[PDB]
């Protein structure tokens, strides 16, 4: 079998393929995460280079891992169906064996576990993607968002992005994130939600999805006219 | 050893971007273009032969469109051989499918599987990557008419109209300009062939040139019927367009 | 305990002027329980018929692989299969369970489209082609339908009497063996028309 | 062997036989037929001893390891079914196993049966081993949910006395446990011979026998 | 330079650059001794630390009842070849009821360091070791470079600055061969043979390591306040 | 698992004051066919060891060629073959117990019954027993097959516990080995009167005796059996 | 185990389960549940030996809520029934074969039919109008081949489906103790909790 | 067809004092009914002051030994020279033993030493890898024989005090070194009588904090 | 290119020595050993404000007697932690009692060159295991990813690991209580620390062999940080 190390050290201890791999990411639609009072919304960005698209059956940029838990991504989109399918066998298995869904930090380390692994075995190169793992805990009202990335790492955030022109809506969640008081509501959420990627999409209309996860895998999409109201509302008092 | 001669085909560029990828997608932008339009009641694939000859014997001849099974059609853009491997493990595919559940394969499923082979040669194997790239045209009765493209990297997205192969920044825009949503079938092949004749690189669009096909549900009654066109029937639908 | 006789049924076909039939029960059943009365055992494969009887589930699984292969066939070969070549696919796929055996008394009938002649043929349940000019029965009332078949049939007979001849003797084999019955189908095939008839039959 | 399992009001008990044969032989007066997982975990024994013993001592292995992974205790069902497809890998090979999963987690108060088929059985109340039949009749007749940890302790207790009196292979010294939310709480070894007859004085009960 | 990026490669001049890079890292490791008489063998060790607030990394291992080693290099390479040692006397006592020569030891060490040297993909060994032992042929000493070359000798010592003390012993040979059933003078030979590689450091309770095996002597490591006798 | 086809009947061997004894008879059995008449069922290796083997022949070549490899792979390497590194009872006796509790272990049996006879560097008297099961075993005194049940109690009465062994000339010993293959001839049906013997003695060295006849038999007595109660002619 | 019962009426299939598990010569548990949710439409009851019966369910409920979530939608009752059928084709000539006999009964949303499927152990499948396993058919199917109609309410099809009991606890040998009953329509599952 | 066990006989019996532990067995092996040695060891000092039997097929009983003699060495190699405790021994032989679950040493094994806090102790297996700690065990062809006399003369049972009838029961008061030793060359003599398998000699090995002592007793040879 | 698994012409493996060049770039972590208990420390340094910080987990329990902290690729070190803790528990299981440091820490440093072309690349995290046992009482080790590892009265790895180190040679001494060398971890954390130290950007654990391992609340922490304020203050 192919057995060649592909992820090696350079002399200044940088493991420059786990390193290319943030660069696809950085290439990637925007992606960002933020957690309300009892509430985890996901936003994604949709670029408009590509119109005569078929939005029925395009792939959808979240995806759900189990009825409680959802999943979105940054980077090579190949990749993340890997990811994905792994993630999905895992938490039946999970179910199967313990009886218990996976909770979403478990879920997380799961998908982190396969990222690391494919920096240290041979003949692979490492998942060029980063994503974000959100949900809530088998009979649990505390809201859960992770982040992973290449290298394997993990971590749990009041509210991220990544992706293209994440470090523009970082900037903004940042300073109008409180974490005293987080987003109360659902459309509080999802607003903030919203305004983080009107900082970087271009046009609202076709080009922002949003996905509202509640407690008790309580899970929808949002449609274009839903999020186009909250779009209109942002920028009329914005004129001001 | 032997890592001496290793190319590493599956690694990434400083930018973040997979080499062998990109030059497989260089490859296939010189193939032979091919569009497909999906319509209300139907869908149409064209496809463009590369620089024939008066010798090579055109009727039973098949280069760019292909049949997976009875509701789903694939055309071809760029090295033959490596989208008949492609083509064929599809095919088993959805014969394992129809096995396993008595019901004829969602054509999302097998275009998600097809794909998914086309990511690992770019993850894993030390091996080149398929230089193909799939249109495909299909039917079932969960979304009906459906169109998808996938690429060398084993990235796939839906179309309401796509093209693949050389041109496709020309043709793109043509099509962009000209369909509208509630576009018959009919309607559709004209469109095909007006794009295709615009976009060629030779001089003028011929039947000899040509390979087309639909996929009608003008079947009788409920059901879908693939219909690849002979010769003949393609010099007559060029005169009927007005192309010839 | 042995498996060609647990579910039960049977299947006969016939030659006859420019045409075959093919007909068979419609019993399932677990020994001395009848469980279905609607269990069909020809199966086509374009104008290709098979029949197929003994254990239950490799009937079942059979057909969805010869299905599976023929499908492939067509998709290649861009033309239906025909009897004599499916003949030898269904031998080839037999022997290669030459120590694990599908228990199973497959039948093949139909018209080559080209040549127009009809054929059938049987096997074991291990490949071996019997390729019959008259008639191939199978089954668990084979030797039922040997004696009704040798004294009943006669050759070029024209479809509507080959109807009358090969449903006469399925229906009085059926009604000498206890796990054969339940209902009655036949198949009539011409080059390019095919009917199918339920016979009317006792119910026990 | 006799075996017992109950869920009540103020958790779970436990309790077991002592004995041990080979054909007619008593090769074991007093066997531990119980092992303490961990301190809310407990696991009755019947069948193979070396079956028994082994596979959970492992099932504790297993379970310690996911307390040190999630940070948080194993639950009783988690627990009963890691064993039960520990069952299913061997399933056919010969092992003999019939066991008792005993615990207090989150949902309170849990006890599952589980066998070398693999089977896996949640419920109130279990008995298990060649003396099972005698226990279920004191148990059936004298259970409640509103006992006392007292009145239980001594139904759990006296029911054995009935298998071990009765069965041959049962026999030897009581065992007692109460598991609770705090933990499980070990009530000591009763000898059968003593606690006999001081059973037929105390509550008049076994008349037909001398004393 | 051009020869040395892998061990399958000879340079011109049919030199395996790195076999010698391996035996570069022997260099660079702490002193250790060995030197036997005809009752006795022993080994001294000076023993390395990171800092003041470290311990003494150990530089002995024991193989048997009647063998064991030293090491200097790549300490991780001595505990996989040590351990081979160890599973190969095992081998000969299980089967043959039979305690392993020294002599044989050295040859079986030997093939498994050179298979390492002549494929693709691997690396050779980075240690050196000093083997110690007494058999049915009388005390022996050998010396192991990870290149495979084994050689029995009176006395020597690897590591850095060991050719002071391998000086020593080779003006010593004719006195400490003849110290015959005295395991103290034997080891006080050891320490004052070791003593010749030091520099700014002197021998401490924590810092030196003796190893003795002999006639009615079973392998034993002497460390801390066990060594106070001989400083 | 097989069954035992070509065999060869007891092997008997005792100690005595300075070294060790072991004999056994030169047939190949087919079953109730006493077929082959020169076969040699004493192996030695080296000076210091004879190897006495029962049971299926044609596993008993193939421990002999075992042996004969043993000794070949000792002397590689080994300027000490031939004096403190040669092969010692002991050795031989360890590695062909190994062989055969692994062979049974894979229930694909060496069809044999061994006893290894020697004596040690230290002058130490060597003799145990295996066979197809991994079964070992030493006393004053050993046989296999018939011979347990026949030569054991005769040699027994000579060396009957530890402190004997000293008391045991080589004469003696000889006499009730000698005597031991008497009694097995008259009483064993798959025995011969041809046999061979070997002496391994601490300071003589080894001695191997080749075509030994039992002699000394008494069947006169024969001639005045008549009948099996009542007849008197 | 021992009883498995099902009949498919004008829009629901109605599944009855027995509730004994027996270990030697002692019943262990009276109200144990012999049946697992595959889809929020489809549910399939089970019987035959120790511990292969829910080792066999529980596998194919991963399998079909696996394929749920990977494809957001239900796979049909029929498509379900393959699935579980070729599962079992595949076991029968493995070195252990799962020895389970299952009934599945789902409601088809898209054709708004209910649908009773009968697999053996074999693989052996039938789409029937009522079915069972074992022994059960022996005394139960006189009665419904006398009884049943196709537009049958689900309060009729409960009340042929007791008169089955009924007969069952009157001429089997074994205590089966009783049966736990299962409705699946256009709505999803219910349990009847009284019966 | 071929059978890989057999029967060498043999009995062992191991009894825990306060401060001590003895491990005796014969030195009878046999097949059948014929006798292979008179003198064959069966007990085996495995270092570490612990003490070891495995009775029954003397193959597999040498096998276990030679095994758990090695996992003691490997122990000292892989973790500082540390003693083995004899509850680690123990642990460690069950896992020894259940690794041929499905194809048994075909032994009953018992080991005797020391716990760690100087008290004496006796563990006792089955074929499988059973086990636990036990005060006092006879192993073996004559089990059934010993152990009903040593629950009798070592556990007071069925023994109560003179005058109280059945009341009071005898206290349970230890048992000294030659008291113990005397219970043994009695089990053994008695064992001898009855049993054909047992006799010739019986070796007996003491165990205390200062070491292991041997003491050997000639056994009847019929 | 080159092997995995090459000898520089120093005597030194090439790999090893670029995967302790991005241990030098992790974040700091320390550990003090007494003879009262074992004390480990580590700097968290979240990224981001947003951030959760308790999700930051580079102290790690291995068994209730051996704890462990890291500094570097701290993904690399979750396997690590997997083959520690199996080991303590299959020892148990084994043998019926606790595992020896030393030996815990031999066990996963036998990974560490299980590297070639097995993993195809050095881990790329070092780690302070602290423990106690029976033998030879409390015990500090460090693993690196040579296979290397050295016991420690006191030691810090990372980023700020010589500045730290040359702190610990002269604050160290053999008679340090617990509550001491819990405030000397907290200082020599604040003195290397980019940003201010504080209870969510700084975690204190310990090992004591009553107590057994214990990671510091957040609570308890910010009490030690305002005791050690006041004692700096103090003089
Ligand atoms: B009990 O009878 O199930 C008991 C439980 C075990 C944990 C000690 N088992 C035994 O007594 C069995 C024999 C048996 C008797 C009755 C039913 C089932 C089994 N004996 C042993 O497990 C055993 C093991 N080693 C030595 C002697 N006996
Ligand atoms: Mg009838
Ligand atoms: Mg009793
Ligand atoms: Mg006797």
């Amino acid at each position: 079998g192919y057995d060649r190390a592909l992820s090696i050290f350079s002399p200044d201890g940088h493991i420059f393929q786990v390193e290319y791999a943030l660069e696809a990411v950085k290439r990637g639609t925007c992606a960002v995460g933020v957690k309300g009072k009892n509430c985890v919304v996901l936003g994604c960005e949709r670029r408009s280079t590509l119109k005569l698209q078929d939005t029925r059956i395009t792939p959808s940029k979240v995806s759900k891992i189990d009825s409680h838990v959802v999943l979105s991504f940054s980077g090579l989109n190949a990749d993340s169906r890997i990811l994905i399918e792994k993630a999905r066998v895992e938490a039946q298995s999970h179910r199967l064996t313990l009886e218990d869904p996976v909770t979403v930090e478990y879920l997380t380390r799961y998908v982190a576990g396969v990222q690391q692994r494919y920096t240290q075995s041979g003949g692979v190169r490492p998942f060029g993607v980063s994503t974000l793992i959100a949900g809530f805990d088998p009979r649990d009202d505390e809201p859960k968002l992770y982040q992973t990335e290449p290298s394997g790492i993990y971590s749990s955030w009041s509210a991220q992005t990544i992706g293209r022109n994440s470090k523009t809506v970082r900037e903004f969640l940042e300073k109008n994130y409180d974490r005293k008081e987080p987003p109360a509501t659902v459309e509080e959420c999802v607003k903030l939600t919203v305004r983080s990627l009107l900082e970087v999409v271009q046009t609202g209309a076709k080009n922002i999805e949003i996905t509202v996860v509640k407690p008790d895998s309580d899970i929808v999409a949002l449609s274009s006219e839903e999020i186009n109201q909250y779009v209109t509302q942002i920028e009329q008092e914005k004129q001001e | 050893g032997s890592r001496r001669y290793d190319s590493r085909t599956t690694i990434f560029s400083p930018e973040g971007r997979l080499y062998q990828v990109e030059y497989a997608l260089e490859s296939i932008s010189h193939a032979g273009t091919a569009i497909g339009i999906m319509a209300s009641d139907g869908i149409v694939l064209a496809a463009e032969r590369k620089v024939t000859s008066t010798l090579l014997e055109q009727d039973t001849s098949t280069e760019k469109l292909y049949k997976l099974n009875d509701k789903i059609a694939v055309a071809v853009a760029g090295l033959t051989a490596d989208a008949e491997i492609l083509i064929n493990t599809a095919r088993i595919h959805a014969q394992n499918y129809l096995k396993t559940y008595n019901e004829d394969i969602p054509v999302e499923i097998l275009v998600r599987r097809l794909s998914d082979i086309k990511q690992g040669y770019t993850q894993h194997g030390g091996l080149r990557p398929f230089g193909v790239s799939f249109i495909y045209a299909g039917y079932d009765d969960r979304y009906g008419y459906q169109l998808y493209t996938s690429n060398p990297s084993g990235n796939y997205t839906g179309w309401k109209a796509i093209s693949v192969g050389a041109n496709t920044s020309a043709a793109q825009t043509l099509l962009q300009m000209d369909y509208k949503d509630d576009m018959k079938v009919d309607d559709a092949i004209e469109l095909a062939l007006k794009t295709l004749s615009k976009t060629t690189d030779s001089s003028a669009l011929t039947y000899d040139r040509l390979e087309f096909a639909t996929i009608r549900k003008g079947a009788n009654d409920g059901e879908v019927y693939q219909k690849i066109f002979k010769p003949q029937e393609i010099k007559d639908i060029l005169v009927k367009t007005g192309i010839t | 305990s042995d498996p060609s006789s647990i579910n039960g049924g049977i299947v006969v076909a016939m030659t006859g002027k420019d045409c075959v039939a093919i007909a068979c029960d419609l019993r399932l059943g677990s020994q001395s329980l009848g469980v279905s009365n609607k269990f069909e055992k020809i199966f086509h494969y374009g104008h290709v018929f098979l029949g197929i009887t003994g254990l239950a589930t490799d009937v079942t699984t059979l057909n969805e692989m010869f299905r599976y292969k023929t499908n492939l066939y067509k998709l290649k070969e861009e033309r239906a299969i025909e009897p004599e070549t499916f003949t030898q696919l269904v031998s080839s796929s037999l022997y290669e369970r030459r120590f694990g055996p599908y228990f199973v008394g497959p039948v093949v009938a139909g018209i080559n489209s080209k040549s127009g002649k009809p054929f059938i043929a049987g096997f074991d349940l291990i490949g071996c082609i019997d390729e019959a000019k008259d008639f191939i029965v199978s089954g668990t009332a084979s030797d039922q339908l040997f004696g009704m078949c040798e004294s009943l049939y006669e050759p070029n007979l024209e479809p509507e009497d080959l109807f009358e001849t090969i449903s006469q003797a399925l229906l009085n084999a059926a009604d000498r063996d206890a796990l054969s019955g339940w209902g009655a189908v036949v198949y009539i095939i011409k080059k390019d028309e095919v009917v199918k008839r339920y016979l009317k039959m006792r119910q026990d | 062997t006799t075996t017992l399992a109950f869920k009540f009001q103020h958790g779970v008990i436990a309790a077991v036989d002592s004995r041990a044969s080979a054909g007619s032989y008593i090769s074991a007066l007093r066997v531990n037929k119980v092992i303490e997982i961990n301190p809310y975990l407990l696991g009755t024994m019947s069948g193979c001893a070396a079956d028994c013993q082994y596979w959970e001592r492992l099932l504790a292995k297993e379970c310690r390891l996911y307390y040190l992974r999630n940070g948080e205790r194993i639950s009783v069902s988690a627990a009963s079914k890691l064993l039960s497809n520990m069952m299913c890998q061997y399933r056919g090979m010969g092992l003999s196993m019939g066991s008792m999963i005993c615990g207090w987690d989150k949902k309170g108060p849990g006890l599952y049966y589980v066998d070398e088929h693999g089977t896996r059985l949640s419920g109130n109340m279990f008995s298990t081993g060649s003396g099972n039949t005698y226990a279920y009749g004191v148990l059936d007749s004298n259970y409640k949910w509103d006992l006392s940890v007292e009145d239980a302790l001594y139904l759990g207790k006296r029911s054995i006395l009935a298998a071990a009196h009765r069965d041959a292979y049962s026999g030897g010294s009581v065992n007692l446990y109460h598991v609770t939310e705090d933990g499980w709480i070990y009530h000591g070894n009763h000898d059968v011979g003593e606690l006999f007859w001081k059973v037929k004085e105390e509550e008049g009960s076994f008349n037909n026998v001398i004393g | 330079n051009n020869y040395d990026g892998d061990t399958v490669t000879f340079s011109p001049t049919g030199r395996l650059f790195q076999v010698e890079y391996a035996l570069e890292a022997i260099k660079q490791g702490s002193v250790t001794v060995g030197l036997r008489s005809n009752t006795h063998a022993v080994l001294v060790a000076l023993k390395r630390n990171a800092d003041e607030l470290s311990s003494y990394q150990k530089k002995i291992i024991k193989c048997d009842e009647h063998m064991g080693l030293s090491l200097a290099g790549l300490a991780p390479d001595a505990r996989v070849l040590s351990n081979y040692l160890r599973q190969q006397c095992n081998y000969s006592s299980l089967v043959f009821n039979r305690k392993l020569a020294v002599e044989r030891a050295g040859h079986l060490l030997c093939d498994k360091a050179q298979k390492n040297t002549q494929s693709y993909g691997g690396r050779p060994y980075g240690v050196g070791l000093l083997i110690i032992g007494y058999d049915k042929s009388g005390a022996h000493l050998l010396e192991f470079q990870p290149s495979g070359n084994v050689t029995e000798l009176y006395g020597t010592a690897i590591g850095a600055r060991s050719q002071g003390a391998k000086t020593y012993l080779e003006r010593t040979l004719d006195t400490f061969i003849k110290i015959d059933g005295n395991p103290d003078e034997l080891i006080k030979a050891g320490v004052e043979a070791i003593s010749q590689s030091l520099r700014d450091e002197s021998l401490t309770v924590d810092n030196l390591s003796i190893a003795i095996v002999g006639k009615d002597t079973p392998f034993t490591i002497y460390d801390g306040e066990a060594v106070a006798k001989y400083i | 698992t097989q069954q035992p086809i070509v065999t060869g009947t007891s092997v008997i061997s005792m100690k005595y004051d300075n070294g060790v004894i072991i004999a056994a008879d030169n047939l190949g059995s087919y079953g109730s066919l006493l077929r082959f008449n020169g076969v040699e069922r004493l192996i030695p290796v080296g000076d210091n060891t004879v190897v006495g083997i029962s049971g299926d022949i044609s596993d008993m070549q193939h421990i002999e060629r075992l042996l004969k490899d043993l000794v070949t792979e000792n002397a590689y390497d080994n300027p000490l073959a031939d004096a403190e590194e040669a092969l010692e009872p002991s050795y031989i006796f360890e590695y062909l117990a190994t062989v055969m509790y692994q062979r049974r272990s894979k229930m694909n049996p060496l069809w044999n019954a061994i006893i290894v006879a020697g004596v040690q560097s230290n002058g130490d008297q060597f003799l145990r027993y295996v066979n197809l099961l991994g079964v070992t075993y030493s006393s004053p005194t050993l046989a296999t097959g018939f011979g347990a049940h026949m030569a054991n109690p005769l040699l027994r009465k000579v060396v009957d516990r530890e402190s004997d062994i000293p008391k045991t000339t080589v004469q003696v010993a000889e006499e009730a080995i000698v005597n031991a293959m008497r009694v097995l001839y008259y009483r064993d049906a798959r025995s011969s009167r041809n046999f061979s013997l070997a002496i391994i003695d601490k300071n003589t060295g080894l001695t191997f005796k080749k075509n030994l006849q039992v002699e000394n038999m008494k069947w006169d007595f024969a001639k005045d059996i008549k009948g099996y109660g009542t007849q008197k002619i | 185990m021992d009883i498995i019962l099902g009949i498919r009426v004008q829009d629901s299939v109605i599944l009855a389960s027995s509730k004994a598990v027996t270990r030697g010569i002692s019943v262990l548990k009276d109200s144990d549940d012999k049946t697992r949710q595959l889809s929020p439409h489809t549910l399939m009851s089970f019987a035959g030996e120790a511990g292969d019966t829910v080792q066999f369910a529980e596998y194919i409920q991963a399998n079909i809520q696996l394929y749920s979530i990977r494809e957001d939608y239900e796979l049909s009752p029929q498509a379900v029934s393959s699935f579980v059928r070729q599962e079992l084709a595949k076991s029968i000539r493995s070195r252990r074969p799962y020895q389970v006999n299952v009934l599945i009964g789902g409601y088809d949303k898209k054709k708004n039919k209910p649908e009773l499927y009968q697999i053996d152990y074999l693989g052996t499948k039938v789409e029937l109008p009522y079915g069972a396993h074992g022994y059960s058919g022996f005394y139960t199917f006189s009665l419904l081949d006398h009884h049943y109609r196709p537009d049958m309410t689900t309060e009729e099809g409960l009340d042929l489906l007791k008169l089955c009991v009924q007969e069952l606890e009157k001429r089997m040998p074994m205590d089966f103790k009783g049966v736990i009953v299962k409705i699946v329509d256009k709505d999803g599952i219910r349990q009847v909790d009284d019966f | 067809q071929f059978n890989p066990y057999g029967d060498n006989g043999g009995t062992i019996l191991g009894i825990a004092g306060e401060d001590f532990a003895v491990l005796a067995g014969d030195t009878r092996n046999i097949t059948d009914y014929s006798i292979n040695s008179r003198y064959e060891p069966k007990v085996f000092d495995c270092g570490d002051n612990i003490v070891m039997s495995a009775n029954g097929f003397a193959a597999d009983g040498d096998a276990l030994v030679k095994r758990f003699k090695n996992s003691v060495k490997w122990y000292h190699f892989d973790h500082n020279d540390k003693k083995l405790s004899i509850n680690s021994a123990a642990r460690n032989i069950q896992h020894l033993l259940y690794s041929r679950r499905f194809f048994p040493y075909y032994v009953y094994n018992i080991i005797a030493g020391l716990d760690e806090d100087g008290k004496g102790a006796v563990y006792s297996f089955d074929p499988v890898g059973s086990y636990q700690r036990e005060q006092c065990r006879a192993g073996g062809a004559a089990a059934s024989l010993i152990m009903p006399f040593l629950d009798n003369q070592v556990n007071f049972k069925n023994q109560y005090e003179p005058g109280t009838n059945g009341k009071v029961k005898k206290p349970l008061k230890y048992l000294s070194v030659e008291e113990v030793i005397k219970l043994v060359r009695d089990s053994f003599t008695s064992a001898t009588e009855r049993h054909i398998q047992v006799g010739d000699g019986l070796e007996i090995l003491i165990v205390t904090k200062d070491g292991v002592r041997k003491e050997f007793y000639e056994l009847k040879r019929d | 290119d080159r092997g995995v698994s090459t000898f520089s012409p120093e005597g030194r493996l090439f790999q090893v020595e670029y995967s302790l060049e991005a241990i030098k770039l992790g974040s700091t972590a320390i550990g003090i050993a007494t003879k009262e208990g074992v004390v480990l420390g580590v700097e968290k340094r979240a990224t981001s404000p947003l951030l959760e910080s308790d999700s930051i987990e580079k102290i790690v329990e291995i068994d209730r007697h051996i704890g462990c902290a890291m500094s570097g690729l701290t993904a690399d070190a979750r396997s690590m932690i997997e083959h520690a803790r199996t080991a303590a528990v299959t020892h148990n299981l084994y043998y019926d009692e606790d595992i020896n440091v030393e030996s815990l820490t031999q066990s996963v440093c036998d990974l560490a060159l299980r590297f070639g072309e097995l993993m195809s690349r050095p881990f790329g995290v070092a780690l302070l295991i602290a423990g106690h046992d029976a033998d030879d009482g409390y015990q500090l080790f460090h693993a690196e990813p040579s296979g290397t590892f050295y016991r420690y009265n006191a030691k810090a790895i990372g980023s700020g690991s010589e500045g730290a180190q040359a702190e610990l040679l002269n604050e160290w001494h053999s008679s340090l209580t617990l509550k001491e060398a819990e405030l000397l971890v907290l200082k020599i954390l604040k003195q290397v620390m980019e940003e201010k130290l504080d209870e969510n950007n700084a975690q204190l654990s310990c090992i004591t062999k009553q107590d057994g391992f214990k990671i510091y609340d957040n609570e308890k922490t910010a009490e030690l940080i305002k005791e050690l304020k006041e004692k700096e203050a103090a003089e």
